[PDB]
């Protein structure tokens, strides 16, 4: 991990980065995830698998940088989303430029969201039985994880 | 209308006795 | 400990199989509750009326009305007002003089 | 389409149920429908139907 | 029909050589309502001899009373049937 | 803004972005390309 | 409940079925007479 | 038109496979069925009605003995949809005159001709 | 770490605790500890009223000595004859049970019951709707009752 | 046992005092709970004839929480019964008007719907934080443990917890990060 | 007309309210309604909702064993399914044969 001083002379300085523990318990495994059984064990509560592939304030790390394949990297991208709105991860919050302080409008506890709550209109219109209008919990990309319940996982609330 | 999972089963319990039927008639 | 509930709370439970098989045996004495998990009984300051008397205070009015009244009436209780109000004389002559009693 | 078919892991199919006449189902259906085993439904057709 | 529960308890338990006993709370709810519940256990030696429910704590500690006086004459509600077998 | 119901890119500088639950192309050069779902 | 089970274990599905609980005896004399068949 | 359907012969033709899972020799065939009602013939046409009655079937849940020759099994197979047929079988053989008031068929398909209802021991 | 191996998340293990039963050799040790305690319990008679689950006519009857039981039919015996009921699913004390399977033996428990009247049920009304219902196209059914007067439970010391 | 007539009836069919703890609960869960002792449904002795509901005290309603994005999306309506007196609110409105008002309503609808739900409703208390009343406190018996376990924070993680879980990658040297 | 539908209806009614205060008696020892149920079934034990009511209300030492029972059954079904038939039956598992 490299940092840029400055002082105009500005240089770089690269840093020993804390390893991998080694001897994955599945080698010859691609992604990260699968060399260690994690392909469908991980959802948003896992912060601590989650948090290793997060910049500092939040963003999620390059596809080239983590190693990860496309269709882990998109649910580790949505997990972290999720997470994000569930306020699990406090100290990766966004780096308020100058002059901002946090909204200070009080938090609603909220968990398992698939969008941004800001975009998300109200259904004034709720249906009868038949065309009752579902509320989205959960995310798609999810979809294949193990499930533990005699039926599949409710999406659609 | 969408067919309800215990509505499905119950079909595919009673297509399994009458396939059985299907064997005990053929000899 | 071959129980799989807990013994603490209502009954030690021991099951055993006959040695033929055919009858299942349950030992279950009662649990007495532990000296150390009983409160001293508050003796400084009893009947149930005078318990209801302080909740329902006469304060205003001397004997208030029926509105006011069952207002406090269904606060004490935990009950709404319409159950405190009377009936007509179509339902009080109704009622059974002597309804049937089991032991 | 040929693929589907042969790989299919549903045992119970729409062509064996109707020819046999199990469950009594023919009283529920066409005598065209022996023959487009439900791929076609009226002039619609569908693909994804095995 | 006896009055003093408590007194007569207390007597036998003398007679019997067992110490005196002691009253506490062992269940208690909703005890600030108007409709609270209570279970008072005697304990003797900080062993139970006898636990009784009653509206109030007075209540209930005599109610104890008397469930210990009925398992100190054997009249306890589960005692054996009376025998009407015999034609001895 | 014209709402259309499939959005086609006009442009080469045309890019596509998901603001506010819907799907736009915005253009830097031509304003009249910017598009709606 | 439990109509599967049974006919696993070689049983009538309904407890009220073939089996000792149902075929047998419901009572005796208590000088040890055997009761009259019963009509079912 | 509704009317009476063909099976093609196919249906009726086993396959290896089939015998092992249903534990059934293609040689030494089993002699007599036993077949219950297990659906209503309400909603249904009038021929498979008759078959039923002519059958025996008129009471669900209650087990008919039938013969394991082409011409049953012909009437079986228009109603092979409204019940079960399970090969009846003999663990201790026929019952005989002595033996033919003690019988019981199990739900296994098993007429036994000694009932004690007694612990096996 | 070994083959097979997933960290601690929250899908890598099943919502629920699995549960290790005790070793089948020790469990028949203390099985057989068990019974004796009861039987000496059975035998020393330290017991009091005793409850009974019995099986008579086409009902289960939780019964107990002194109790009552009506039968909604005819029984063939007299007034005041006396009676074993011989199928008895659970016979139970303050502090314990015997549970058949699905009977106790006729060893164990010997259930007593004596036939108090003979009766008849009160008019039942049995009208049905249809066209034209009318006030007289009802019937009355009456059924003959038998009342039993459970006597006595008995246990002997035969685990 | 072994009790007189009247104090074996008083307290086979006393009432119960429970608390639950809402704070990072979905409220249509609590409801279950609740709707669940109010009725009685958790005695063998209940009847619908025996009137032998519980008191439920609920506390933090202030902060339940919503699966998936139904804060905004679930809309309460009412009605004046004035023309133009419709009204429509979110649940995020109606949580800011009256934090308590979401799980009294979600309670309200699993009740059944009958005379007796309007008394059941006078034994259910709602309170939106921790604090209680003293009398109420003193009425408690017994806390009911929470229907959703709460996911743990990354800061409430401890340090031993984190060595435990594998570090799946190395960031190579040649990293901004 | 309506007494006699009620006739009908009310052995309906009854086994729902046995089976309400069934769910009551064995949630108070964590076990749900079917769990009970079939487990007891399983052990060749033949009570019926009616009468375990009639335990539940009035002898709750022996529920309280019924309960262990059908959880000590219910156990053994789980391991039975995981053990793939080499394991040994349960000792309460065991079925008392008739002939
Ligand atoms: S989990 Fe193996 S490619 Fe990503
Ligand atoms: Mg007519
Ligand atoms: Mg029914
Ligand atoms: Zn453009």
């Amino acid at each position: 991990l490299r940092e840029v001083v400055k002082i105009t002379v500005i240089e770089g300085r690269i840093t020993e980065t804390p390893k991998a523990t080694p001897d994955p318990p599945n080698p010859s495994g691609q992604c990260p995830i699968c060399r260690w059984n994690l392909k469908h064990k991980y959802t948003y509560e896992d912060v601590l698998l989650l948090s290793q592939f997060i910049r500092p304030y939040g963003g999620m790390l390059p596809r080239r940088v983590t190693g990860l394949c496309r269709e882990e990297h998109r649910k580790i991208e949505e997990c972290v989303k999720m997470a994000h709105r569930a306020g699990l991860l406090p100290n990766h919050r966004p780096q308020l430029p100058e002059g901002c302080l946090p909204k200070d409008k009080p938090k609603l506890n909220r968990y398992l969201t698939r969008w941004a709550p800001k975009s998300v209109k109200p259904i004034y219109k709720k249906g009868h039985r038949w065309n009752k209008v579902g509320m989205a919990v959960g995310s798609p990309l999810l979809k294949d994880n193990v499930c533990y319940s005699r039926r599949p996982l409710k999406m659609m609330h | 209308r969408t067919v309800s999972f215990q509505a499905k089963e119950s079909m595919i319990r009673r297509l399994e006795v009458e396939a059985e039927n299907h064997y005990w008639l053929s000899m | 400990t071959y129980s799989s509930l807990p013994d603490d709370y209502n009954c030690q439970v021991d099951l055993a199989l006959t040695a033929d098989g055919r009858t299942i045996v349950c030992y279950h004495p009662s649990v007495d509750i532990p000296y150390e998990h009983t409160k001293p009984i508050p003796q400084p300051d009893e009947t149930h009326e005078q318990i209801l008397k302080a909740k329902l205070e006469v304060r205003k009015s001397k004997q208030l009305e029926q509105g006011p009244m069952i207002e406090q009436l269904s606060k004490v209780f935990y009950t709404t007002k319409h159950r405190w109000y009377p009936h007509g004389q179509y339902h009080n002559r109704r009622k059974k003089l002597n309804p049937p009693r089991d032991r | 389409q040929r693929e589907r078919e042969l790989n299919n892991q549903n045992p119970w199919t729409f062509e064996h149920i109707a020819t046999a006449n199990m469950f009594g189902i023919r009283k529920f259906l066409s005598p065209y429908d022996l023959t487009q085993k439900g791929r076609y439904w009226g002039k619609f057709y569908m693909p994804k139907r095995v | 029909t006896v009055v003093n529960p408590m007194g007569l308890l207390v007597e036998e338990l003398k007679k019997r050589n067992i110490s005196a006993p002691e009253s506490r709370l062992t269940r208690q709810s909703g005890s600030t309502t108007a409709l609270p519940l209570y279970f008072v256990g005697l304990y003797c030696d900080r062993k139970l001899i006898a636990e009784g429910p009653g509206e109030t704590v007075l209540v209930a500690e005599e109610e104890a009373a008397r469930v210990a006086l009925r398992k100190l004459y054997g009249f306890t509600e589960n005692r054996r049937p009376w025998d009407y077998s015999k034609p001895k | 803004f014209k709402t259309k119901g499939v959005i086609k890119k006009r442009c080469k500088d045309c890019y596509k972005v998901k603001r506010r639950g819907r799907w736009f192309i915005l253009c830097k050069t031509n304003p009249k390309h910017k598009q709606r779902q | 409940a439990g109509g599967q089970w049974r006919l696993q274990q070689g049983l009538a599905a309904n407890p009220s079925g073939y089996g000792p609980l149902t075929e047998l005896p419901d009572w005796s004399f208590a000088d040890g007479r055997p009761a009259p068949p019963m009509k079912g | 038109k509704f009317t009476k359907s063909r099976i093609p012969d196919k249906v009726f033709q086993p396959k290896p496979e089939d015998h092992e899972k249903y534990g059934g020799d293609p040689q030494n065939p089993h002699k007599l069925h036993i077949v219950t009602r297990i659906r209503s013939t309400k909603r249904r046409p009038y021929w498979e009605k008759d078959t039923i009655k002519m059958l025996g079937l008129q009471k669900a849940h209650s087990p008919q003995i039938h013969k394991n020759i082409p011409s049953v099994n012909a009437k079986l197979k228009v109603v092979k949809h409204l019940i079960r047929i399970q090969p009846l079988k003999l663990p201790q053989g026929l019952p005989t005159e002595e033996t033919m008031s003690s019988t019981c068929l199990k739900s296994t398909g098993e007429l036994v001709v000694q009932w004690h209802l007694k612990p096996v021991e | 770490y070994p083959q097979g191996y997933v960290p601690k998340t929250s899908l890598s293990s099943p919502p629920w605790q699995e549960v290790v039963l005790p070793d089948p050799v020790e469990e028949t040790r203390h099985h057989a500890e068990v019974v004796k305690r009861v039987n000496e319990l059975i035998a020393t008679g330290q017991y009091g009223r005793l409850f009974a689950v019995v099986h008579f006519a086409s009902h289960q009857w939780k019964v107990t000595a002194e109790d009552l039981i009506l039968i909604e039919n005819e029984l063939d015996i007299k007034c005041g004859e006396r009676i074993r009921l011989e199928k008895v699913l659970l016979v139970g004390a303050d502090n314990f049970t015997l549970l058949g399977k699905p009977l106790l033996r006729k060893e164990l428990v010997r259930v007593e019951a004596t036939v108090i009247e003979k009766t008849e049920s009160w008019p039942k009304i049995n009208m049905k709707f249809r066209k034209r219902k009318n006030f007289r196209k009802k019937k009355i059914i009456v059924n003959p009752q038998t009342i039993l007067r459970i006597n006595t439970i008995e246990i002997a010391p035969r685990l | 046992s072994s009790f007189s007539r009247a104090p074996q009836q008083w307290a086979t069919f006393a009432r119960m005092w429970y608390l639950l703890d809402g704070k990072m609960q979905p409220p249509g869960k609590l409801a279950v709970i609740a709707s669940n002792k109010l009725q009685g449904l958790n005695k063998p002795v209940y009847h619908q004839l025996s009137d032998c509901g519980d008191h439920v005290v609920i506390i933090n309603t202030r902060h339940i929480a919503f699966s998936g994005n139904k804060w905004e999306q679930k809309v309460y309506s009412s009605h004046t019964g004035y023309p133009g007196g419709f009204r429509q609110v979110t649940a995020a409105q109606l949580h800011r008007k009256d934090p308590v008002a979401i799980v009294k309503l979600a309670i309200y609808g699993m009740l059944p719907k009958n005379l007796h739900r309007r008394t059941m409703m006078q034994r259910l208390h709602l309170f939106p934080d921790e604090d209680i009343p003293e009398d109420i406190l003193k009425n408690l018996v017994e806390e009911l443990p929470q229907p959703r376990r709460v996911p743990k924070r990354l800061d409430e993680y401890t340090q031993e917890e984190i060595e435990a879980f594998p570090r799946v990658w190395t960031p190579p040297d040649d990293f901004r990060m | 007309v309506k007494c006699t539908k009620a006739r009908r209806l009310k052995k309906r009614n009854l086994r729902t309210l046995w089976i309400n205060r069934i769910t009551a008696a064995s949630q108070e020892h964590g076990l749900k309604y079917p769990a009970f149920i079939v487990n007891l079934i399983k052990c060749q034990v033949e009570l019926n909702r009616k009468v375990l009511v009639d335990l539940a209300i009035y002898e709750p030492k022996t529920f309280k064993s019924l309960a262990a029972l059908a959880k000590r059954r219910q156990q053994e079904g789980f391991a039975a399914a995981l053990g793939d038939g080499k394991e040994p039956e349960g000792i309460f598992s065991r079925v008392v044969q008739y002939h």
